[PDB]
């Protein structure tokens, strides 16, 4: 606090923090202690160091049961840096953390907040297992429904579809002066670089949401309308079947040249396609056939 | 270091030419830094001779490599990156400011020219894999070259 | 007793920490990076009081202690005491953490230096065990 610390004098702490871990066991002083140095890490620009102390939290945790609430308090400062750089998806499961502490509150503009803090990484993360599931346990509370942007960001999710991207906008674009809560679009587009790059996200994830539905539907497209389909020149959706095809989340074979575009139909040849197809189908009837057939044995006996 | 150049020379083996660079970095460590930093080089070059860029990165993070961290470390990685991402374009930008450690290199024309005809269908698998049927044309200006010795290098890829 | 024997000072608190010290406190060991001894030595008569004090500290930190005598393993036919020290150890990680006498080490600890008869070497192969 003397020289406000540099790169170096930061340095000098680091060296000491792991010497007293073992030394001796101290349960709140020493946590608010360990957290002091990578709030000046920040300082430093040096993030690779600021996530090597940052692991030595993780092994403490679960820090629970002692503090409560003033270490919830700091995964307001782990988010900062797991948001910064390479993960979207590392805040996920962390901002439900976060959103322990409102729980306590006891306060309605925090948690207010919260809610679309939590609510809005679905976008910002790639699509997993995870996510599907992930969704599911924050869908169908009974605060969640309060904000009226959490229909729309609902909508997309459920059941696909198709939607004007243009039109998205007209909801997403009035959260910026809408507010009441502006904290979410503040991180977002609070960086002019940071905002960009969402935007771009933003656009990969209903592009790459569109393109999911048509990989169940076809069969075969024309090059050209999904072109019209996507509001984007042919070109881009060269660039955005490269990555696709790159990610090998779905096979899939274009012909730029004839227009004839398709996602699948998977070739196999001979064995498992009517294998499967042809002696599965067969069985529906044959497994539904004891079935029916006590129906009507229960129904004759009713009346006899 | 010796038999590690000469096997580069050879191009016999290039899993031992590996090893003996390995052994003699173990000698130069710990006394003289100037020979322990240009022996990691070739080391790593002929890890990507392998067209195995994924272990590069993996020995570069140890905590032995760190020490010895500078502006050719930097070229090592970024080779492995452009190998890894398969982009002729970013290893030539990288090229020209790494070029004053890519003339320590005892033979440029080697490497450069085995990794020139690697990164070339290291280019096309990203251009073939989408769909079959395709165009000479349209295919030959993403990776910016004629379709005479493009036409001649798929052929040989049959081969 | 412990305080009766007098003397020696500095062998008592030795091996009071070496043998007492990694029972109770396994913390102070684990944290400077040193592995605890686990085994120590005596001899008299250059003096005497082997097995008393020893003995007095089998009965002072209690907690488990297991007393042996170097006679008791010779066993006769097919030397399984052995598998006495084998399966002793087995309960001595029963019971553990467990103290361990061996007073008359001289005659199970022999040196087989020249190769002779039957007994010497049984002995020794039960040394091989231990
Ligand atoms: N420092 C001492 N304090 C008290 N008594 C002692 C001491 N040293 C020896 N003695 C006495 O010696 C007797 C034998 O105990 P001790 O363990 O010394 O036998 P030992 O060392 O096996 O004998 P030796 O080594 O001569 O075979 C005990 O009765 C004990 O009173």
């Amino acid at each position: 606090k003397e020289q406000n610390g540099d790169v170096k004098e930061a340095a000098s702490i680091l060296q000491e923090l792991q010497v007293e871990t073992y030394g001796s066991m101290e349960k709140k002083e020493r946590v608010e202690f360990i957290l002091e140095q990578m709030r000046l890490c920040l300082a430093v620009k040096d993030y690779i160091r600021t996530q090597i102390i940052s692991k030595k939290i993780n092994t403490k945790f679960f820090q629970e049961e002692n503090t409560e609430k003033l270490k919830l308090k700091y995964y307001n400062l782990m988010i900062q840096l797991d948001q910064h750089e390479g993960s979207y998806l590392s805040i996920c499961k962390h901002y439900r953390a976060i959103y322990d502490t409102p729980c306590i509150q006891a306060e309605s503009e925090k948690w207010q907040q919260a809610l679309k803090s939590v609510v809005l990484y679905v976008i910002l993360a790639p699509f997993d297992n995870e996510q599907s599931d992930l969704v599911h346990r924050i869908s169908g509370d009974k605060k969640l429904e309060e904000i009226p942007k959490y229909k729309d960001l609902l909508k997309l999710f459920t059941t696909m579809e198709l939607m004007r991207w243009s039109t998205l906008v007209e909801d997403y674009g009035m959260e910026l002066r809408k507010g009441s809560l502006e904290s979410p679009a503040t991180d977002v587009f609070g960086s002019t670089e940071e905002g960009e790059k969402r935007w771009k996200d933003l656009k990969n994830r209903v592009v790459e949401h569109n393109i999911r539905i048509m990989a169940k539907y076809y069969t075969r497209i024309t090059m050209k309308r999904m072109a019209q389909l996507l509001d984007l020149s042919v070109d881009e959706s060269e660039a955005f079947l490269s990555n696709l095809v790159v990610n090998k989340t779905i096979f899939a074979k274009v012909d730029r040249l004839a227009g004839i575009i398709n996602f699948q139909r998977p070739k196999d040849p001979n064995n498992l396609l009517n294998d499967w197809s042809q002696k599965l189908n067969s069985l529906m009837s044959l497994v539904n056939k004891t079935t029916h057939l006590i129906a009507k044995e229960e129904m004759i006996h009713n009346l006899q | 270091m010796q038999s590690g150049i000469i096997h580069a020379a050879e191009e016999k083996d290039w899993k031992t030419a590996y090893s003996y660079f390995y052994e003699a970095f173990e000698g130069y460590d710990s006394i003289d830094s100037p020979k322990a930093i240009t022996s990691l080089k070739y080391m790593l070059l002929c890890k990507i001779m392998l067209n195995t860029p994924e272990d590069v990165q993996a020995l570069v993070s140890g905590k032995l490599a760190l020490r010895y961290a500078g502006r050719q470390t930097e070229a090592l990685k970024c080779v492995a990156q452009a190998s890894k991402n398969r982009s002729l374009a970013d290893f030539e930008k990288a090229l020209t400011d790494y070029r004053a450690e890519l003339r320590d290199d005892p033979i440029i024309s080697t490497h450069l020219a085995k990794l020139y005809d690697n990164l070339l269908e290291q280019n096309l698998i990203r251009v073939i894999e989408p769909f079959s049927r395709v165009q000479i044309e349209h295919i030959s200006s993403l990776i910016k070259l004629s379709k005479a010795d493009v036409e001649r290098k798929l052929s040989q890829m049959i081969l | 007793s412990y305080s009766e024997i007098g003397g020696l000072s500095e062998q008592i608190r030795e091996l009071r920490e070496v043998i007492e010290l990694p029972l109770t406190n396994p913390e102070l060991f684990q944290r400077v990076g040193i592995i605890p001894p686990k085994g120590c030595l005596l001899y008299g008569p250059p003096g005497t009081g082997k097995t008393l004090l020893a003995r007095a500290v089998a009965s002072q930190l209690d907690c488990n202690f297991l007393k042996v005598v170097s006679s008791s393993i010779v066993d006769k036919y097919i030397g399984e005491s052995a598998r006495l020290i084998r399966e002793m150890f087995n309960y001595a990680r029963d019971h553990q953490p467990c103290i361990i006498f061996m007073d008359e080490i001289d005659a199970i600890g022999g040196r087989r230096f020249s190769e002779g008869t039957s007994a010497d070497r049984e002995i020794q192969r039960t040394l091989m065990e231990l």
